[PDB]
């Protein structure tokens, strides 16, 4: 439903003219990093042990935390959404993954380090809006949640960061964004 | 919650004038190339110059949180 503008999403998610696409992709993944904890900040006392004992997005889709051929770990929302977010800030701190020094490179394996990241906040999207968009409601943030999902969505969308399989919990919702 | 709010809103209203200016950016620098006169080659050159900047920019305004 509502937006928090009538600005151009699609325009603003484009590679501008000359610029690096890892950089791009770098500084934007930051951001939704941001967004989305800010976000599920805003919620996290309606998203207990008792309320989501599995870290779901609908009946459907049940997600298992995991990193190292361990093994996928079955655990409540608040924990998986806490483990999840943990490692990504690591992710983001990390010199080697993500270099802060002007003139080095970005690593060889970057596009794959940022889609891990990138499919894994796509999931923390995919509960709020199954499971607490009552509370979003409540607290009159539909119009924030959804801009930044739609900005999320054009952007992994415009540089296939995210798989259509892996969109599937929210399917209907992108559409209509479509 | 406020912070997030205001911060998203900030955010969102800024992303936009950001990217309008950038665009602009762009063609007053292909213009004044033809203004000046610049030979192709020099057109590439001066074009990646301002490039670099541009993603300097970028890092830092990553790298600086
Ligand atoms: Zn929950």
């Amino acid at each position: 439903e509502a937006t928090l503008g009538s600005g151009n999403l699609r325009q603003a998610v484009m590679l501008p003219e000359g610029e690096d696409l890892n950089e791009w992709i770098a500084v934007n993944t930051v951001d939704f990093f941001n967004q989305i904890n800010m976000l599920y900040g805003t919620i996290t006392e309606f998203c207990t042990e008792a309320s989501c004992p599995v870290m779901s997005a609908g009946p459907r889709y049940e997600y298992h935390w995991a990193d190292n051929i361990k093994k996928p770990i079955k655990c409540s929302a608040p924990k998986y959404i806490d483990y999840l977010m943990t490692w990504v800030q690591d992710q983001l701190d990390d010199e080697t993954l993500f270099p802060s020094k002007i003139g080095v490179p970005f690593p060889k394996n970057f596009m794959s380090v940022a889609k891990t990241i990138l499919k894994r906040l796509f999931r923390v999207y995919a509960h709020i809006y199954h499971q607490h968009f009552d509370s979003v409601m409540q607290l009159q943030e539909e119009a924030h949640l959804n801009t930044s999902f739609k900005h999320f969505i054009f952007f992994v969308q415009e540089f296939n960061l995210i798989d259509r399989r892996e969109l599937a919990p929210l399917q209907e919702l992108i559409e209509k964004l479509g | 919650s406020g912070h997030m709010k205001l911060t998203l809103e900030n955010f969102y209203s800024n992303l936009i004038l950001q990217h309008e200016e950038r665009e602009t950016r762009q063609k007053k620098l292909e213009v004044a190339m033809e203004e000046e006169g610049l030979a192709d080659e020099e057109k590439k050159l001066r074009r990646s110059q301002h490039a670099r900047k541009e993603t300097e920019f970028l890092r830092l305004k990553r790298t600086r949180l």
